[PDB]
RNA sequence: AGAGUGUAGCUUAAAAGCACCCAACUUACACUUAGGAGAUUCAAUUGACGCUCUGA
RNA sequence: ACCUCGGAGCAGAACCCAACCUCCGAGCAGUACAUGCUAAGACUUCACCAGUCAAAGCGAACCUUUGAUCCA
């Protein structure tokens, strides 16, 4: 199944968004848009949230 | 029920029952053009048209062509593609040949016939040129429909046409300030000998293009009548106003329209210049409005609404206190 | 003074006008079909089996500038009228054309094998380097 | 890689060969009308 | 050494049609070919 | 045996007949599969609902239908057709009404 | 001997559009892209050079 | 046995229409991570709740079904 976990920027701000990856799947690492930043930004997966 | 079709139903001529001995379609483009066809043609019902509407001469040409084709390094060039041709040359021949069909249709599209005349069209078989001189060295041609801003409009062009007398007239078809359809002339010579201009009777001296801040893009027109005898004709707005419609209603005898050349102008500081120094009046500005957002009648219940509706609905958007 | 007697609304009937000025409107709709009518003037090319002709037409259909190998004076300077040099010619008088008639803006709406077509690249980059920019400006709302 | 000469020869080579093969098969559709 | 084979399907055909179809293959076979009019299966 | 089948009506289809006055944003008809397509003025949604792109009055006509080449599936079909045959179609149209701005004299500098 | 007469294969096209072909992608066809060839029978609306038909 | 949602017929042509009615399907996946933010005007499962579509604008770029409140 996919599991929703939460990518936090890695650009040190607070900013953290939810996506979902399989849970087989390696940890992920993305790029996305930080607002506070204004700027796309490296997020690391830090928790899982829950499983779905 | 079923009413029976008014005409032709599409599709209904090639209706056989031997589609596998009928040749298909077999590529898009082919489709593409035939639906464009069936397009064009008129149809019986609703279409959205409806809504929202000598020979030694070709003798000459195919030894040329048979010519061009016996030269072997124009094949090598060919196929190389690495030909060219001869911009001026095909300028030159087009104007000759066929450029006064391909300016009618520009006049027409541009809408000077319908503004002008009323729709009532001719072809300007003469090649005639205007250049308006910039500084010394060079000055801006002015095509049909070309763009040519009023400070190199200030003062009057250099004319140049190979024909033999001729009367010049310059008007602008959209730029009056009070009534919507007449215009003004900015330089009107008369009795044009052969092909020199100097020696034209000027009647209307000459203005520089004065289209007003923000009011959008002008065309301005220079007609060219073939005279065939001399008739007498005849800085205020008043003056320059007039209808090119009955003002060549009242010459059509023996003058004809045979040459044509218009071009697009902006708004310029020359135009401050011309408003100020010699019209003597206050320059008008225009602003391009648009009609003001629609919403429905406000309800004194807007269930679902967000609270964005009531804005949508105030006119001022600073506090106010009542009574208080 | 009588001079400055201005009426309220001015009534500019140029066409062009709002076109040049970039509010005009464009047909926005028409996505089940093509090509798009988002356009106020098109680059339309017919190939046909001896003649390569190319068009620049208004949206209502009225054919503003055309530029045909058909005529005499653009076929009496080229060898073969069906082919990437007539392609380029054609362009580059087209360019010219456009540019004396005032259309320095475009829309070309090509089929994707008509983009992948060597000679109209060609007659693209013709009409590109003689001044005629195959992208419309956006309307302003 | 080639030449230029070489290039045209093919050329023209391409070209004989068309108006060959169209007289070969105008020929051929002569004889299958008749 | 190997053999390629080839099939061509064909259908209708009328009286002198058939004829002139068949003569034209007999005479236009370029070298050392095979054909044949086989019926399927 | 037979379960389900209690699902309510979408109360899909026209919203505005030919000749209603339509505001911008409107939506002209919702609908399943593509019974109308969208002409001039008229946009599409995710679900293929047709609503006005300008403020006009709502048309109903017949055109020929031209699909983009990238749909390959209509590509194909129009593919098969006899060379007389053209498809046709029903489009909606807004034939806007106002004029979209006019120029007012705002200062006599 | 007489009649119909006559634009490259077709055109109530006026020197054009369809047709036609090779090259590449195709098993192949097709599509597409590149290229190719082509005619208003001769003289002043008219006479005579060629084709079809009616006879010997 | 069923209880929610959806597709087809009954219900032929705007919408709407039951059943122990005749059939079928679903409790998500794939994708990306602007699949962002805002906002005219609209639709709406016959109420409400809920559910849809969306111009313009800003910002990156150049998507195709399930469940409330409280409580944690
Ligand atoms: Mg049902
Ligand atoms: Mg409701």
């Amino acid at each position: 199944k996919n599991i929703l976990v939460r990518m936090v920027s890695e650009a040190g701000t607070g900013f953290c968004f939810n996506t979902k990856r399989n849970r087989l799947r390696e940890k992920l690492t993305l790029l996305h848009y930080d607002p506070v930043v204004k700027q796309r930004v490296l997020f690391v997966e830090k928790k899982k949230i829950r499983s779905l | 029920r079923r009413t029976p079709p008014l005409g032709p139903m599409p599709n209904s001529d090639i209706d056989l029952s031997n589609l596998e001995r009928l040749e298909k379609y077999r590529s898009f483009d082919r489709y593409r053009r035939r639906a464009e066809q069936e397009a064009q043609a008129p149809h019986w019902w609703r279409t959205y048209r409806e809504y929202f509407g000598r020979t030694q001469q070709l003798l000459e040409r195919k030894q040329a062509i048979q010519e061009l084709r016996a030269n072997v390094e124009e094949e090598r060039a060919a196929r190389l593609r690495t030909a060219s041709v001869p911009l001026d040359a095909v300028r030159a021949e087009w104007e000759r040949t066929c450029g006064p069909y391909h300016k009618q249709r520009l006049a027409e599209y541009y809408g000077l016939y319908r503004d002008l005349f009323h729709g009532a069209t001719f072809v300007p078989r003469v090649p005639l040129h205007v250049a308006y001189a910039v500084g010394e060295d060079d000055l801006m041609p002015v095509y049909c429909g070309n763009e040519v801003t009023p400070t190199e409009a200030a003062q009057a062009p250099e004319v140049t046409y190979e024909a033999e007398l001729w009367t010049l007239l310059l008007t602008s078809l959209d730029g009056h300030l009070l009534e919507p359809d007449a215009e003004y002339l900015h330089w009107l010579l008369t009795n044009i000998p052969g092909n020199r201009v100097a020696e034209g009777q000027v009647t209307c001296p000459y203005l520089p293009p004065f289209p007003a801040r923000g009011s959008g893009i002008h065309r301005l027109a220079f007609l060219l009548f073939k005279q065939d005898q001399p008739i007498d004709f005849s800085y205020q707005l008043a003056q320059r106003t007039f209808r090119t419609f009955d003002f060549y209603k009242k010459h059509q005898e023996t003058m004809t329209p045979a040459g044509l050349s218009f071009f697009q102008c902006r708004w310029d500081d020359s135009v401050t210049y011309i408003f100020h120094q010699l019209l003597d009046m206050r320059e008008p500005v225009f602003e391009f409005v648009r009609p003001p957002p629609y919403h429905p009648k406000q309800k004194r219940f807007p269930h679902r609404q967000p609270l964005r509706y009531l804005d949508r609905y105030r006119d001022s958007h600073e506090p106010t206190y009542g009574i208080y | 003074v009588e001079n400055e007697a201005v009426a309220p609304e001015f009534t500019n009937r140029n066409p062009r006008n709002l076109e040049l000025l970039s509010v005009a409107r464009k047909e926005r709709g028409w996505r089940t079909v093509f090509p798009s009518r988002e356009f106020w003037h098109r680059l339309r090319v017919i190939r046909t089996q001896h003649h390569v002709e190319a068009l620049v037409e208004h949206q209502n259909g009225k054919v503003v500038v055309s530029a045909s190998t058909r005529e005499w004076a653009i076929k009496k300077h080229l060898y073969s009228t069906r082919n990437v040099v007539a392609c380029e010619s054609i362009g580059r008088v087209l360019a010219q054309r456009c540019l004396e008639a005032g259309i320095n803006f475009m829309v070309y709406q090509p089929t994707p094998w008509e983009a992948a077509s060597d000679s109209m690249k060609r007659l693209q980059s013709a009409m590109t380097e003689g001044g005629v920019v195959l992208r419309e400006p956006q309307r302003i709302y | 890689e080639l030449t230029f000469e070489e290039t045209e020869r093919r050329a023209l080579l391409l070209k004989k060969w068309s108006l060959y093969k169209q007289q070969e098969r105008k020929m051929e559709r002569d004889t299958i009308r008749a | 050494l190997t053999t390629h084979e080839r099939v061509v399907q064909i259908s209708g055909l009328s009286a002198t049609f058939a004829e002139i179809f068949l003569e034209i293959i007999q005479s236009s076979l370029p070298e050392g070919v095979r054909l044949s009019v086989k019926e399927h299966t | 045996k037979n379960l389900g089948g209690k699902s309510s009506g979408r109360r899909q289809g026209i919203k505005k007949m030919e000749g209603h006055y339509v505001h911008a944003g409107n939506i002209i008809a919702t609908q399943r599969h593509f019974r109308w397509h969208p002409g001039a003025h008229v946009g599409v949604g995710k679900n293929k609902c047709l609503y006005a792109l300008e403020e006009g009055i709502v048309r109903y006509t017949k055109e020929v239908y031209v699909p983009h080449p990238r749909n390959t599936e209509a590509v194909d079909l129009i593919t098969r057709l006899p060379k007389g045959a053209v498809l046709y179609k029903t489009f909606v149209h807004v034939v806007p009404a106002k004029p979209e701005g006019t120029f007012k004299l705002v200062a006599m500098l």
